Parts: structure tokens; C-alpha cells; sequence
């Protein structure tokens, strides 16, 4: 599946729970 | 690190069920049938011939320090979720494709369809979480 | 690869499990 | 639904008879392969506190209300955040720095009565275990 | 001990993985 | 007294995990 799209989507999700912790 | 080996002497007690320093193969095995898994002696032994850096058949603990060394299992539960956007838990080839576009793949039907088939065990025809962990190992 | 991962499955849900009945 | 399914595989680990129900005894078998082993008692009102019948077992229905009422390892990560010198141990000294980041104005006092609230223990630091008990709590 | 640290602290984290993974 | 049950359980996860990948 190749290390870029793996890498990618796990950024994707650490973005999301950067916004979520930080809603509070 | 030195004060991670702590934790890894409470990993480690966990499977020498009888305290002699090495887990042997039925150690592991008792592990894993407290786990619901219940593999054979055979999948045991290549177990741990894989982490068994001097093939002794059994792992002390050194052996066990190195391998727990080497790496990621709770940040793939996170990459699955992105991948399964409906939730259902199953990744379909367009949730696949999408995804990949997202992230500026230029990946054809073929290319997200082989990636499909390619994580496709049982032949669901979707990457279901353990079908997932299974390819990234 | 296939029993290997199963039991890696397990546990994640083991720990969800003695968290809220420990809890 | 799915998640029923999850959750169906999530009890057979602590039903190893397979009966329908989770003994005391399974509780403890289950707890005594992570090492830890209370006493009978210790067992019994863990499984009181999600006993909604009293039948002294916990069944499918009354295990799902459970795990419903509600990742696990967030706690894992904040923890790793404050223990600066990864010894395991929160310090007061690490709280006050990691508080300072995060703008709290708290004083020394404020944050020696912050590790007394978590110091199960009397160490002066919080561990892990003494993190979660307090992350965990309702 | 306040929500505020508990849900910082969590951020810090996922703003590194964030940082970790955006490195692939 | 508990949430040691389930650090070690947290543990375990990882242990497993590389003891086979
Ligand atoms: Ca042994
Ligand atoms: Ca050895
Ligand atoms: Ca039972
Ligand atoms: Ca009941
Ligand atoms: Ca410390
Ligand atoms: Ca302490």
C-alpha cells in the first residue's frame, strides 16, 4: 500500500485529534 | 530508556509464567489462549523463532528487550479510521480511492482496486481493521 | 500473519474492557 | 451493531465457561493474567458497581451498558507529556513546567496540592497508574 | 486537576505525531 | 489499584504485537 499513503492518512488523523484536544 | 526497562520487565513477567527467564513455546501459548487465540505448537514455534535471535527456542529477556526495541499499534487503529469513512468498518475500494485521491495519489481503478485484493484475506472484497493490521504488520 | 494479528486484536479489546468494569 | 459484534468478542475473554454470565472467579482469572491479583472481595464489588440485576453476574445486556458508558490509551499519551524525563513519574516540578506551557497560572502551593490529589502512593510523584486512576474517575 | 491541562496535554501530543508523521 | 489492570493490559498489546510482527 506504500508508505506514503499509510504515513499520510495517520497525519490526516493527527490534525483531527490536534483540533479535538484542543476544543478543550 | 533506562527506566523503560521497568516497564518491560512487567511486559516480559507477563508471559514466563514460571519465572525461569525464558518464555518457552507453551508459555506463549498460554498467553495466547488467555487471548481467545489458540494457535498450534507449530505457529507457536515460528513465533518465536522470528524474535529468537540466537534459536535456542526460547526468549530471555535480552531477546525480548531487542524485539520490543525495533517499533506503532495503537496509531494504526487511528489510520484505519481515517481510511473507513462511513464507519462500518470496512474499507471499500471508493472509501480506499478517495482517500488516495485526497492525499494527491494519481492511482488508477486498477491501482486501488490491486490495493483491495491485496489486503483481501477472506475476499470480502473490503479491508476490514484486522484484514488492515494484517498488511501493515 | 492471520492468528498473529487476532491476538493483537484482543488485547486492544481486553484493555477497553478491565478500564471500565476496573474504573 | 458492529460494535455488538466487538463487543460480543470482548466478553467471550472474560466468559472462559462460555455460560452467558461473568463469574467472580472469571474476573479473576482474567485479572490475575495482567498480574494483578485482588482478593475475593476486591471481585465482588468490581462486578457490584455494574451489576444493575444483583445477580452477583454480569450478562451480555448489562456489559454492553457498560462499555457504553464510556481513547484508553489518550490518557497513555497525556501522561508521556508530562513525565518529562520519562522516569514515570510526574514530579511537581514537571507539573509546574507543563502547566506554565499551557498558561496556568498556579502557584507552588497549587501544584504541590495537584500531586497530593493524584499520590496514591506518597511518593511525592505520580505515576502512571496513579495518572489513570485519576484521569478515570468519575 | 482541570479539564484545561488534561485536553492541553493531549494536543501537545497529537501536534507531535502530527509533526512525526507529516515527516514521511 | 486498578488502572494497574489495565496498564499491564495496555502492556500486553505491545508485547504481542511485536512478538509475532
Ligand atoms: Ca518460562
Ligand atoms: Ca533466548
Ligand atoms: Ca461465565
Ligand atoms: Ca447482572
Ligand atoms: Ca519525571
Ligand atoms: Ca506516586
Amino acid at each position: 500500500w506504500g508508505q506514503r499513503a499509510l504515513q499520510g492518512a495517520q497525519a490526516v488523523a493527527a490534525a483531527q485529534r490536534l483540533v479535538h484536544a484542543i476544543a478543550l | 530508556t533506562e527506566e523503560q526497562i521497568a516497564e518491560f520487565k512487567e511486559a516480559f513477567s507477563l508471559f514466563d509464567k514460571d519465572g525461569d527467564g525464558t518464555i518457552t513455546t507453551k508459555e506463549l501459548g498460554t498467553v495466547m489462549r488467555s487471548l481467545g487465540q489458540n494457535p498450534t505448537e507449530a505457529e507457536l514455534q515460528d513465533m518465536i523463532n522470528e524474535v529468537d535471535a540466537d534459536g535456542n527456542g526460547t526468549i530471555d529477556f535480552p531477546e525480548f528487550l531487542t524485539m520490543m526495541a525495533r517499533k506503532s499499534e495503537e496509531e494504526i487503529r487511528e489510520a484505519f479510521r481515517v481510511f473507513d469513512k462511513d464507519g462500518n468498518g470496512y474499507i471499500s475500494a471508493a472509501e480506499l480511492r478517495h482517500v488516495m485521491t485526497n492525499l494527491g495519489e494519481k492511482l488508477t481503478d486498477e491501482e486501488v482496486d490491486e490495493m483491495i485484493r491485496e489486503a483481501d484475506i477472506d475476499g470480502d472484497g473490503q479491508v476490514n481493521y484486522e484484514e488492515f493490521v494484517q498488511m501493515m504488520t
